[PDB]
DNA sequence: ACGCCAGACAGGG
RNA sequence: GAGUCUGCGGCGCGCG
DNA sequence: CCCTGTCTGGCGTTCGCGCGCCG
């Protein structure tokens, strides 16, 4: 199956809602640039047709390997709703 | 590996003083076993031209100085009259099975590929019997029985 | 851009119907085949309805988008795509009054 | 009531021709109404088979008659039956009417007789629908024979007596879906009516009186009567069958030959030799591999496809015309006004494309050309065209393309110009261009083949005849059928087919086992018996005895229950054989199969292959004008429906956007779909998504009615569906 | 952990496989019992293909005690002829007691092949797939190696003679013609069927699909309690319920009060575990409980909607139900598929009995599911509701339609037909008014709120006296409030009708309604409880942080 | 109001009716001015208002038939409304799905649960945008029209294309449709695995959750086209993830016909014959006697004694 | 054709 | 700097 | 005038796909 999906599960207090956790990571993984990412350095996502998975294939497959880890947070008021996305594009550059 | 008939265009067509159709023809040179003596001969092709009331055998091509025909009496065709049959059947050196769809080989536009039958040996068989040496009954004999179209022998392969 | 969060359905109001509506069909005439375009007022005309075609009008003395919003002077289109063609609805006042059958059987 | 003539093979046009119906000229019987009228009746006895019943929707309503069935003089599905005055059976017979059928004491064929003379005091008879134990004095009237009692599609099933009434529908059915291969082999196994199938229906070419043969063309066999007459026998080449199989008839009659009255001078599109032949007699072994026979699902050996065992040919016939426009006239020519010279090549006639030419999906069958817009030039165009080379073409390209799927090659081609012979040109129509493409189609995975009792399936695998299961002397089996799918199914038929074909294999012969009459397992034993001979009897003179593991599958064969313990090994294979399995190597492993398997000469046919087998996969296309909702047809696949029971799977996920996404960018959402195509293009995030035309094609429907439906706001509140077109002016 | 969730002392059948992975589940993880599946699929694929077991017409082995059983009926026949010539028993005796006869010597011919294998051939290529989940139904087999016996008539009566014979051996010429009949009138069955399957489903969701998961735990303490035994099986002998129907009612569920029974302490609110509902069996066979306190839908305060603790444990994963889950329709769902995959297998594959049972089954759950007078007044709802109230009426819908399901193999969780049973009854007819007229039927929680605020919030008792009403699914679906759903089933005509005189109002909330507009789905990403969930990278943490820090002016 | 084929026109037959109500209602206009006698004037009103039902509603009351050729009922209003194949049954299910895909299906073994066997010839169309781009990202296409031309043909498409395809759907997961979807595992998502021909590899433990079995029937594919979609999909739609059935807390990915008699057979144990003593439970002669007895013919490796028949003395 | 629901009117106090 | 127009309603049969 | 009963009037009746024909 998928990596650590009850590991997933138990980190959410509804099954729906780590779906739309994951998703909306995965948006903001790619709009802002997709070096928005929390955990790039030694053991990353990989794709073999040489190594590069590094740069865009799969969003999501990234999201859910980050929130496996402990970094990112997720509520359901965590941040005022516009001042985020002023922040983000900010501080993270790739267009 | 290919096959050319002069008036033919097409795979499905019939040829007019020959029973067979040219499908049914080309099946049966699937049939023919050739056999060549040295790499020098990668790719030849056979020629053969009769006319009137024949049958047509695979010892009915013109020899060829390195090349072999094991297969003389398979039929080719039955002419009846008026029949002209001339074509020009491609020959090559190869392994396993290779569908006409996969070479695609055109040594004339108008010319039709054949199903590659590549395996000189049609059947094997193994048998394992028990054999006695003076100490302990139980041990292992085999044998097995190789069957080859003729192209290499059964020792060879 | 709003958020459509409630429909109603409520009866129509005669006014209403003239409202929503753009001429009246007021003669049987489908297409006139030598010209495969509307006959007269009928029941395709483009006025009551829209431009048969693409931003053109029906003679053509206006063809592009630079007088999208403007009505031919001898002949009345106005002219978004065929689509408005689609969206418009044309009304047909009656002579005397008659019912809706959803409301009477 | 007139439908396409279903000539898989000409038996199915037969049968579809002898089913009979209710429904019709409407006046008659409805669809709604007849569960006393779909049942099948007592009298429905050899006037209307039980089983011809198609299964679906439409049932019971359609039933192909039976054997000797036949209609005397009106309508009345007269059944034969033999006369017999007192204990004597007569060989007269009296087709009648099944009203009078009622009023005699008819027995069954397989009453005991000695000729004229039944032989046991109780025999079975029916008076009435029925059953009645009588005594052979009362015994008014026989049955004329077995067959009778079903139809001619049914007839043609071995051991229909050992298969389940329902399981050997699928058969009959089956029958009638067989697509002529170019190889067509006879059962190895057959009912007896092969013959008079292609003999009735008109596949093969029969001689008329006796004589000689003149000519033998591949085109037509010119015969000599002795009468002193010789006359010319064209053959159907290759034509298009309505079902889009080739009809073909092959001479099998060389030159100058002495020809007996009645005997085929060239097979029909499906005979072998005389015989209806739908499929090929293979070598089979009944035994569960990996995962590849699942419980429908079936194998196949490579070896197959070598030699072409499982090969058909079909025609199809692409037609294209050069219509009128008031735009100006669609002009037939070799100028396909915009890029290359490669894709003209093929197209070497103007215009038309050359005989006996391989035209892949997506090369120009024929070439033709109408006009660019519908009244108006284009500003936008105007510019591109003049700064490259205004002087182009102003025509379009609007030519016949070879339409994804596939094409062959070129076979035949028509074309009708300004002066018809004696055609008739639609209004418009300018002139017509038909381009008949052929293809040989080889087996493969996707295929579905069947037997005729009722094991149906597809192929999962073609394995290569290196592993494959192999006997104990080389000759490795063609297919592995999966044992499960027949203990659940009643059809020991198939089982019992495999034994007798086994025999066959080794004595080289065909056998003919009747309905209900034929073999007997003694007597299959029998043959068996004189295989074993042919099989371990060579074996031992061409030098070779028992192997390890011939012996060692002996053990656990002993341990079974299969073998007489204490038997040599010789005389316990026989044993072994006789019960219709023998000793099988993996062919992987070279390691025998622990425990004896059964194998046989079975009859297996292929299934005709529909455009619903050649599959579709669509990602944008066409639309259609009313409803906003994907539709294809031609070239453009044209999309899946996703019905309401499939929503409510997504509904029950939090497949919140999985079910937005179906509803609106894929299907209905105008605007949607074509931001979220270019946002893909850019690799961007999908807009998000604007109204649906359903909804909004629906609100306006309503609107087309007193009804007024208007959106809100938070606070009751216009809000608005139709971005702008709705407000006046 | 895997010997201990393993039987390694018989033969492993579907049955103790099925069992197996349940117990991964459960113990081990989901994606953990994924690779266990594999891993015995490859493993059930490979040992197959080497066992070597095939069919062989041989193999099926007809029991040399088939010719005496048979022999034994038929002189047995002969009495009976005997006892009718004379005149002693009634036409009608005559023919009752034929088919006794024989109903008894097949079933007999049955255990007798059985008999055989077991003891003589233990790997008998047929019998094997049988026993194991892997194919073959005991009437099947019966028709091979036995004999398929008794073929009913065209119109069903079923016929006097028996088909003597098996099909191993030729079934004989006439033998066949007869049974064609019951093949014929099969084929029909599974089209009605089917088409009631979907109707069944249609229903079902119409009336359920707006109940959805969203919530908190429902303060509301109301509950079912589900009998672990039942009252008449002979006369009055008090016994414990089958062991698959308790664990049916208990399993996963979440006890609505604490009960202590053996010595455990069961605390409210927890959700039973299989191996919690095997404790409450154990103990009720001690003698300590009688019925089980426990939340379900049919007591839920959530007006539209179902909260957590009532719904239960049952995703498609094993834990507690998730907030913004579509329950009703997965309910609806499965009470479709069940009696799509039931009348589609029977006219296809067997027999006598069986034809009985789905025919007797469909009409049964069409008169259960939409209200009326059964055909023999079993007993009628409406009336129940009146006389002896409502909380039976529940509790009684509820086990009359697990009583068809269970007796034709289906295993659904109550859970299911509670959510639509508890629709059937979420309206009420109005006797003392306040706000509008009498005789009214409407939204029994949208009364709550009248007398609710009448009485609390604006003085003046005027109490909004209700009557339970008892609604069919259908009916209910039929009149709702929303219109948009209405339109989609009864009468689009009808439906509309009304909602336009009435400037109707449809507020988008459900699952049906919002879908028509192809807007996001009220339930699921859209549910309100997650549609709005942001997401955080420390970095971008401190980073409006730093926001709010510049917020100090000079 | 369309052109069909050789000059055959087809409209919606709305249109017919309308003309009637227009008629009818400009006549009746007429009949006011000219003069008006009451029959006439009433005899029209009448003829005038069945035509507004005509649109609305036909079939209420009487049947209107287009001119003899058709006694059908004119398509009305109403009609155009109601029922199963209607416009708000068209709605309410949603009929018709751009990225979607059919083929025929056969067991795949050696696939998971995870991943199912999906034509690479079919996962082209279906992916083409997602691959087009891939194209540009990559040296086999310029741009985008390239790209389309680059594969309108079949015998255009380098071996570059597919290794493009393979990637862009690296972790993408598809869903699988079966005829009746009865329940919500009516459909799944697995990982396609692009291979070779027109069939669709399925893996045989869901063969279960679909009511399916390699005989003539066939599968639907659909694809997530929304980051959110992808999401959903493979986090809780994914086959694997959906083991328990809806219906009863009990297992659906059970091991089916084929794999269960394969689990049966290696773990069942054999009997075979006592007829010479069995009581080794005792005596020690017995164990001797009855091991010697086994080698000899009398006592099999499986006899019924109770303790341990020779087969367990022995090994 | 059927089955089912809901309905509007007519007969017996 | 490409995009129009056709495939509709019904009937028959066939798959699973 | 009431309640009960009886014929009466309206709707629904799997799901998707192939092919071929016809105005
Ligand atoms: N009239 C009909 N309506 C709907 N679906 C039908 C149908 N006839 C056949 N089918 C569908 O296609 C399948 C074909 O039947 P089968 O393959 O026999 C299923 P089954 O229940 O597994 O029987 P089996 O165990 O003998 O294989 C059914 O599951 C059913 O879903
Ligand atoms: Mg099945
Ligand atoms: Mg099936
Ligand atoms: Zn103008
Ligand atoms: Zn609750």
């Amino acid at each position: 199956a998928e990596p650590g999906i009850d590991k997933l599960f138990g980190m959410v207090d509804s099954k729906y809602r780590l779906t739309v956790v994951v998703a909306k990571r995965a948006q903001q993984l790619l709009r802002h640039g997709f070096k928005n990412t929390v955990l790039e350095p030694e053991e990353r996502p990989k794709m073999q047709t040489l190594e590069g998975l590094f740069d865009d294939p799969n969003a999501v497959t990234w999201a859910m390997k980050e929130l496996l880890t402990g970094r990112l947070v997720f509520g359901e008021n965590l941040v005022p709703e516009d001042r985020l996305q002023k922040e983000m594009e900010r501080l993270y550059p790739v267009e | 590996t290919s096959v050319y008939i002069e008036d033919v265009l097409h795979e499905f067509s019939t040829i007019p003083g020959v029973k067979e159709d040219v499908v049914e023809i080309i099946l049966n040179l699937k049939e023919l076993v050739v056999r060549f003596l040295n790499p020098s001969l990668q790719t030849v092709t056979l020629l053969l031209k009769a006319e009137g009331p024949k049958e047509v055998k695979a010892r009915d091509f013109l020899p060829v100085a390195d090349v072999e025909i094991m297969n003389p009496d398979l039929h080719i065709a039955t002419l009846e009259e008026g029949g002209r049959l001339n074509m020009e059947v491609r020959v090559d050196r190869g392994v396993g099975y290779v569908p006409a769809e996969k070479h695609g080989i055109k040594d004339r536009i108008n010319a039709i590929p054949v199903d590659a039958v590549f395996s000189p040996v049609r059947r094997v068989a193994f048998q394992v019997e028990d054999t006695r040496l003076g100490q302990r009954t139980d041990l292992d004999k085999l044998t097995l029985r190789i069957w080859t179209d003729g192209s290499v022998t059964p020792l060879e392969a | 851009k709003k958020e459509v969060r409630k429909v109603r359905i409520a009866l129509a109001s005669p006014e209403k119907i003239r409202s929503w509506s753009y001429g009246e069909v007021e003669k049987p005439e489908t297409i006139n085949y030598r010209t495969l375009k509307p006959e007269r007022d009928g029941l395709f005309d483009e006025r009551i309805f829209g431009p048969i075609k693409d931003y053109e009008c029906a003679c053509g003395k206006y063809k592009r988008q630079r007088f999208e919003g403007k009505v031919c002077e001898r002949c009345g289109v106005e002219v978004t795509k065929s689509i408005v063609r689609r969206y418009r609805m044309g009304h047909i006042e009656l002579a005397t009054p008659a019912a809706h059958i959803w409301f009477v059987k | 009531l007139s439908q396409f003539k279903d000539e898989t093979n000409p038996l199915s046009s037969l049968r579809h021709k002898r089913r009979i119906s209710a429904l019709g000229p409407g006046g008659l019987t409805r669809e709604r109404a007849g569960f006393d009228v779909r049942d099948v009746h007592r009298t429905h006895y050899g006037r209307i088979c039980p089983v011809e019943t198609p299964e679906g929707a439409n049932i019971g309503l359609i039933t192909s008659l039976a054997a000797y069935a036949r209609v005397d003089e009106l309508g009345f599905i007269r059944t034969p039956y033999r006369r017999v005055v007192g204990g004597v059976v007569t060989d007269e017979v009296v087709y009648m009417t099944a009203t009078e059928e009622d009023r005699y004491t008819i027995a069954q064929a397989n009453t005991p007789l000695e000729g004229n003379r039944i032989a046991a005091e109780r025999v079975v008879a029916r008076r009435k629908g029925e059953p009645v134990i009588v005594s052979p004095e009362e015994v008014e009237f026989m049955d004329v024979s077995p067959k009778q009692v079903f139809s001619v599609n049914t007839n043609l099933i071995p051991f229909l007596e050992h298969d389940d009434a329902n399981r050997a529908l699928m058969g009959s059915n089956m029958q009638t879906q067989a697509v002529p291969l170019i190889r067509a082999q006879a059962p190895v196994v057959m009912t007896g009516l092969e013959e008079r199938v292609v003999r009735d229906s008109l596949a093969a070419l029969y001689a008329e009186e006796d004589g000689e043969v003149a000519k033998v063309d591949g085109n037509r066999i010119v015969v000599r009567y002795e009468d002193g007459r010789l006359v010319e026998y064209p053959l159907r080449r290759f034509y298009r069958s309505n079902q889009g199989t080739a009809l073909d008839q092959r001479p099998r009659v060389v030159v100058g030959q002495r020809v007996r009255k009645g005997d085929l001078l060239a097979d029909g599109p499906a005979s072998e030799n005389g015989f209806l032949a739908l499929g090929q007699n293979v070598l089979v072994a009944i035994m569960p591999f990996d995962g590849y026979n699942f419980e429908d699902a079936i194998v196949i050996s490579e070896e197959l496809l070598k030699r072409d065992f499982y090969t058909s040919i079909h025609i199809e016939r692409y037609e294209i015309e050069a219509r009128d426009t008031k735009l100006g006239p669609e002009r037939i020519t070799r100028d396909i006004p915009h890029l290359s010279e490669a894709a003209l090549r093929d197209l070497d006639e103007e215009g038309v494309v050359r005989i006996g030419a391989e035209v892949k999906p997506g090369d120009i069958l024929v070439g033709r050309t109408s006009f660019k817009g519908e009244s108006e030039p284009t500003p936008e165009e105007r510019l591109l065209r003049s700064i490259f080379g205004e002087k182009a073409r102003d025509v379009k390209d609007t030519s016949l393309r070879v339409p994804p799927g596939e094409g062959g090659i070129v076979v035949r081609t028509v074309r009708l110009r300004r002066g018809d012979p004696g055609v008739e040109l639609k209004p418009g129509v300018r002139e017509v261009v038909r381009v008949y493409v052929a293809q040989k189609r080889k087996l493969q995975v996707g295929d579905k083949l069947a037997n005729r009792h009722g094991n149906k399936g597809v192929v999962a695998k073609i394995l290569p005849v290196e592993d494959m299961p192999h006997l104990p002397d080389g000759t490795p089996v063609d297919v592995i059928l999966n044992p499960l799918g027949v203990p659940s199914r009643m059809n020991l038929g198939q089982i019992l087919e495999t034994h007798l074909g086994l025999a066959g294999y080794f004595l080289g012969q065909r056998y003919i086992s009747p309905i209900f009459d034929g073999a007997k397992e003694p007597e299959i034993k029998e043959l068996l018996a004189q295989a074993f001979e042919v099989y371990f009897g060579k074996r031992k003179g061409e030098g070779f005895g028992v192997d390890k593991r011939e012996v060692e599958v002996l053990r656990r064969a002993e341990k079974l229950g299969l073998v007489t313990p204490g038997k040599t090994p010789e005389e316990q294979l026989k044993e072994l054989f006789l019960q219709g399995k023998v000793v099988l190597y993996d062919g992987r492993t070279g390691e025998p199969i622990e425990g004896p398997i059964v194998v046989g000469q079975m009859f297996i046919m292929k299934l005709y292959h529909m455009v619903e087998d050649k599959m579709h996969a669509r990602s944008t296309g066409p639309y259609s004008l009313i409803t906003q909702q994907p539709l294809g047809g031609k070239a453009q696949f044209g999309g899946q429906r996703f019905g309401e029971m499939e929503v409510w799977a997504l509904e029950a996920y939090g497949a919140a956007h999985t079910l937005q996404e179906m509803l609106t960018l894929k299907s209905d959402d105008i605007e949607g779909r074509n931001a979220a195509y270019e946002a893909i293009i850019k690799g961007e995030d999908v807009p998000e998504p604007s109204v649906p035309e359903s909804f909004r094609v629906l609100v306006k429907e309503l609107q087309a009615l007193a009804l007024d439906v208007q959106t809100l706001d938070e606070k009751d509140n216009p809000v608005d569906i139709f971005e702008g077109l709705a407000s006046k002016r | 952990v895997a010997w201990e969730l393993i039987q390694l002392d018989v033969p492993q059948e579907k049955n103790s496989l099925k069992d197996l992975v349940y117990q991964a589940f459960l113990r081990l993880g989901m994606e953990k019992t994924a690779r266990l599946l594999d891993a015995l699929k490859y493993y059930g694929f490979t040992f197959s293909t080497t066992s070597g077991i095939t069919i062989g017409i041989d193999d099926a082995v007809i029991p040399e005690e088939k010719k005496q059983y048979l022999e034994e009926a038929d002189r047995k026949l002969l009495q009976i002829e005997q006892a009718y010539e004379m005149g002693f028993l009634t036409d009608r005796e005559r023919y009752d007691q034929i088919l006794q006869l024989w109903t008894e010597t097949t079933e007999k011919v049955t255990q007798a092949v059985f008999k055989n294998f077991e003891e003589n051939y233990p790997f008998n290529p047929l019998y094997v797939m049988a026993q194991s989940g892997a194919r073959g139904n005991p009437q099947q087999i019966r028709q091979l190696c036995g004999l398929r016996g008794l073929m009913q008539k065209p119109s069903g009566e079923t016929f006097e003679v028996p088909v003597r014979s098996s099909f191993r051996e030729g079934l004989t010429v006439l033998e066949y013609f007869i049974s064609s009949h019951g093949a014929r009138k099969g084929g029909a069955d599974t089209a009605l069927r089917t088409a009631d399957s979907g109707y069944l489903t249609r229903k079902l969701v119409d009336v359920t699909h707006e109940i959805v998961v969203r919530e908190a735990d429902c303060g509301t303490t109301n509950y079912i309690s589900v009998p672990l035994f039942q009252p008449d099986e002979v006369t009055r002998s008090l016994r414990l319920r089958k062991r698959a129907d308790i664990e049916a009612g208990l399993y996963g569920r979440v006890l609505a009060r604490e009960v202590e029974v053996l010595g455990v302490r069961l605390e409210e609110g927890r959700y039973l575990s299989m191996d919690d509902v095997h404790l409450l069996i154990k103990a009720a066979e001690a003698g300590e409980i009688q019925e089980v306190p426990v939340r379900s839908p049919l007591t839920c305060q959530t007006r539209y909607g179902v909260c957590q603790k009532c719904y239960g444990y049952d995703l498609s994963m094993a834990r507690p139900v998730s907030i913004g889950e579509a329950v009703g329709i997965v309910a609806a769902q499965s009470i479709g598929e069940p009696g799509t995959q039931l009348t589609m297998r029977t006219f296809h594959t067997g027999g006598v009995a069986g034809a009985a049972d789905i025919t007797q089954g469909l009409p049964r759950v069409i008169e259960l599911f939409e209200a009326r007078r059964p055909k023999a007044k079993a007993i009628d709802p409406h009336q129940l509701l009146e006389a002896k109230g409502p909380e039976a009426v529940e509790r009684y819908l509820v086990e009359e339609i697990q009583k068809v399901y269970r007796a034709q193999g289906v295993k659904l969780h109550d859970k299911h037909i509670e959510i639509v049973v508890r629709q059937m009854m979420k309206y009420v007819e109005v006797t003392d008014p306040g706000d509008s007229r009498l005789l009214e039927g409407q939204v029994l929680e949208k009364w709550d709120v009248e007398a609710l605020n009448e009485r609390l919030i604006a003085e003046g008792k005027t109490p909004v006296a209700w009557k339970p009403l008892l609604m069919g699914v259908t009916k209910s679906a039929l009149s709702t409030k929303s219109w948009l759903s209405a339109a989609s089933f009864q009468n689009t005509t009808h439906v509309l009708t009304e909602a336009a005189i009435a400037g109707k109002k449809d507020e988008l909330i459900g699952l049906k309604e919002n879908v028509i507009l192809g807007r996001l789905i009220p339930a699921g990403t859209g549910s309100d409880f997650v549609r709005f969930t942001q997401v955080v990278d420390q970095k971008t943490l401190k980073a409006i942080e730093e926001a709010r820090k510049e917020a100090v002016e000079a | 109001m369309v052109q069909v084929d050789g000059g055959r026109f087809a409209t919606s037959d709305l249109n017919d009716l309308y003309r009637r109500l227009i008629n009818r209602n400009n006549r009746l206009k007429k009949l006011l001015a000219q003069g008006a006698p009451e029959i006439i004037i009433r005899n029209e009103k009448r003829m005038l208002q069945e035509a507004v039902d005509a649109l609305l509603d036909n079939g209420r009351r009487g049947a209107p038939v287009t001119n003899p050729g058709s006694d059908r009922p004119l398509r009305s209003l109403t009609d155009i409304l109601s029922g199963k194949q209607g416009r708000f049954r068209q709605n309410l299910l949603g009929k018709r799905v751009d990225y979607s895909g059919r083929s025929v299906i056969v067991v795949g073994p050696q696939l998971k649960l995870h991943q199912c066997g999906l034509p690479k010839r079919m996962a082209l169309e279906l992916f083409k945008p997602f691959l087009l781009k891939k194209m540009e990202e990559k040296g086999i296409a310029p741009n985008v029209k390239a790209a389309r031309r680059m594969l309108e043909r079949q015998r255009d498409i380098k071996d570059e294309v597919w290794d493009a395809l393979e990637e862009v759907i690296h972790g993408k997961v598809v869903l699988l449709n079966r005829a009746p979807t009865l329940h919500r595992l009516g459909i799944q998502a697995f990982q396609p695995v692009l291979v070779e021909g027109q069939s669709i590899q399925l893996h045989p433990l869901v063969c279960e959750a679909f009511n399916a079995d390699f005989d003539g029937d066939q599968m639907a594919v659909h694809v997530p086209l929304s980051s959110f979609a992808q999401a959903e999909a493979r986090i809780q739609m994914l086959s694997a993830h959906n083991l328990l059935s809806p219906a009863s807390g009990e297992p659906l990915a059970k091991p089916s016909r084929d794999i269960i008699l394969g689990l049966y057979y290696i773990t069942q144990v054999r009997k075979e014959k006592k007829g010479a003593g069995l009581e080794f439970a005792t005596p020690e002669e017995a164990l001797a006697a009855h091991e010697r007895g086994e080698v000899a013919l009398n006592a099999p490796i499986k006899v019924a004694g109770r303790e341990t028949s020779v087969g367990r003395l022995k090994y």
